[PDB]
């Protein structure tokens, strides 16, 4: 089956950096567009940043200029670098794959998510 | 007066039903292989994730060019039936052997013990080629599957059709080949889904993927034997148009001379322009529209709900375009149908890139429609992406194949091979290179929107000009050959 596992989420100060990594298995990860969503408690799941089969790196305007999505074909994993983080980036981040073909039954595959918390301490 | 069923002569019916069955089987195999290859090359016991990109960048196009050169000389030294069998039987036997021998004995034929010695010999930068060696069999399968979709679908089948079908019967029956092509895609998708489920439903202790692959390759070889039997039936028990007696011409046999003639031919130039422009236009506008789409639907549920409705509209449009194509081919002719695709793509692309580039000025205009200008761009791009993919088997491919019919057999076969094997992958590669050049120039495909729109305008303008010139030359060839046949027969 399709397996997506996220890692790299943690506790960082406001203005910090954090690199999420989605390891994917069970499908050609370099031939399909890989998405990065985030969900905060009490809010709906929102899209953060996607990368196409060509590696074209479309971003959401909320994170544009700060986040950088990058698929590494050598290690078969998608990455989301997060620079100049800000306390409303605190959410559970999921990597998603859609429309994987006729060999698959769901049209949507998600990871279990990784928690990213940004602290407003002084 | 031979009998006529459904208003069609029994002889034409007898030549068209086996052709439709052949195209059904060919696309059935094409879909089965197109899914099997990518679900196989990644689920291999030892497989790098950069094994499919390397086969898309550095293996696909060279293989296509090599097949063009091989097919030219094969057609020069073989008859029509001998060439058809020489091209298709290797595919069928390879897929059968892969399903029944090469996959079960995959641990034996793969040089795992060699492409780690050579991996300690050659640095990690050479991880690309090493990977293929490590699973050469599967990689070859991948390549062969691609080649099938490039060769058996286009060169083999449509060359046979243009060889046996006249222009009138082609106007009458080529959209009805696309209807049946879509049924083949539907049924093969259901077959792939059935075997994907069967891989899991069968109990433990059984290699479900092995059984599913054996069954799918058994279906592949069954449809291949059906294709061969139908080819033999059409070539034996169907009276075929022989030719006009201009058929005699010095066999070039110069893979430099033949290619020099093809590059210098004004007909192949326009036809290759159509193919290349089609590929580039859909690829570029599809990427841009999907980026805007992602910007529009931030939530997963809304995105998937929109990509259920998009698929429903795609199917409805496929059906209605099949009907409308069979109508327009009957009424308006080859030129109108050949120009419909570039004009509609041009209009929709201008509207799309206008709503993108100038969203501010258009915000009040679109507010009358109750849409954000981003949503208006999303819908315009969706309609354009629907028309461009539903006009393939209904409106674009029929025109493309019928442009080959009035040609002489030398140029017909050679240009067919050189276009449908080489020029289409060149269209995709040129689109990718164009987008990469825009990226390296302006850092992003968002910062290159006006230039992307301008070059798309130029590409579709060249597409329209090529369609006009090709239609003129096509009518010239048809009139010349009909008058020559009527003069020699008088």
């Amino acid at each position: 089956e399709v397996q997506l596992v996220e890692s790299g989420g943690g506790l960082v100060q406001a203005g910090g950096s954090l690199r999420l990594s989605c390891a994917a298995s069970g499908f050609p990860v370099t031939e399909h567009e890989m998405y990065w969503y985030r969900q905060a408690p009490g809010k709906e799941r929102e899209w953060v940043a996607a990368i196409d089969s060509y590696g074209y790196t479309e971003y959401a305007d909320s994170v544009k200029g700060r986040f950088t999505i990058s698929r590494d074909n050598s290690k078969n994993t998608v990455y989301l670098q997060m620079n100049s983080l800000k306390p409303e980036d605190t959410a559970v981040y999921y990597c998603n794959v859609k429309d994987l073909g006729a060999w698959y039954n769901d049209y949507d595959y998600w990871g279990q998510g990784t928690q990213v918390t940004v602290s407003s301490l002084e | 007066a031979s009998p006529k069923i459904f208003g069609v002569e029994v002889a034409t019916l007898k030549k068209i039903i086996p052709l439709g069955l052949m195209f059904f089987c060919i696309l059935f195999n094409y879909t089965i292989l197109r899914d099997t290859k990518d679900v196989l090359v990644v689920t291999a016991k030892g497989s790098s994730a950069e094994i499919i990109p390397f086969l898309k960048t550095w293996v696909n196009l060279p293989m296509a060019i090599g097949f063009m050169l091989l097919y030219t000389k094969l057609s020069n030294v073989l008859s029509k039936k001998a060439l058809f069998y020489t091209v298709i039987v290797p595919f069928i036997i390879y897929f059968g052997a892969f399903g029944f021998v090469m996959y079960p004995l995959s641990n034996y034929i793969h040089p795992e013990a060699l492409a780690d010695k050579l991996l300690t010999t050659l640095g990690p930068r050479f991880m690309g080629p090493i990977a293929i060696l490590r699973i050469w069999s599967f990689c070859l399968f991948y390549v062969m599957a691609e080649l099938w979709g490039s060769v058996v679908v286009s060169v083999l089948f449509w060359g046979f059709a243009n060889q046996i079908t006249t222009v009138d019967e082609a106007k009458k029956f080529y959209p009805l080949f696309g209807l049946g092509a879509n049924v083949a895609l539907i049924f093969s998708g259901r077959t792939v889904k059935y075997f994907s489920n069967l891989r899991k439903n069968l109990g433990p202790g059984v290699d479900g993927w092995a059984v599913s692959l054996k069954a799918m390759m058994s279906i592949v070889v069954g449809m291949g034997l059906a294709i061969c039997l139908l080819y033999w039936w059409v070539n034996r028990y169907v009276p075929l148009p022989t030719r006009s007696k201009n058929k005699k011409e010095k066999p070039k046999m110069g893979t430099m001379e033949s290619l020099k003639f093809l590059v210098s031919s004004p007909y192949i130039r326009d036809l290759a322009t159509l193919v290349v422009a089609y590929g580039i236009s859909i690829n570029l506008v599809e990427v841009t529209w999907k980026s805007k789409l992602k910007a529009q639907f931030p939530s997963p549920n809304e995105y998937s709900a929109f990509m259920g409705d998009f698929s429903t509209c795609t199917g409805v449009a496929t059906f209605t375009m099949m009907l409308l194509s069979q109508y327009v081919f009957n009424k308006y002719g080859w030129g109108v149908a050949a120009k419909i695709t570039p004009t509609v793509l041009l209009l929709t692309g201008v509207a799309f890139f206008s709503l993108i580039l100038f969203g501010g000025p258009f915000a009040p205009l679109v507010a009358k429609l109750g849409m954000t200008p981003l949503l208006a761009a999303v819908y315009v791009g969706a309609l354009q992406n629907i028309f461009s993919k539903s006009a393939k088997y209904s409106l674009f491919d029929p025109c493309k194949e019928m442009a080959y019919i009035p040609l002489d057999e030398d140029t017909k076969v050679k240009g067919k091979a050189a276009i449908d094997v080489v020029c289409n992958p060149l269209g995709k590669s040129g689109g990718a290179l164009i987008q990469q050049f825009m990226i390296l120039s302006f850092g992003s495909l968002a910062n290159s929107t006006p230039y992307l729109g301008m070059i798309l305008l130029v590409i579709v303008t060249a597409w329209l000009a090529a369609a006009k010139s090709l239609e003129g030359q096509f009518n010239s060839l048809r009139s010349e050959e009909e008058l020559e046949k009527e003069m020699e027969r008088a």
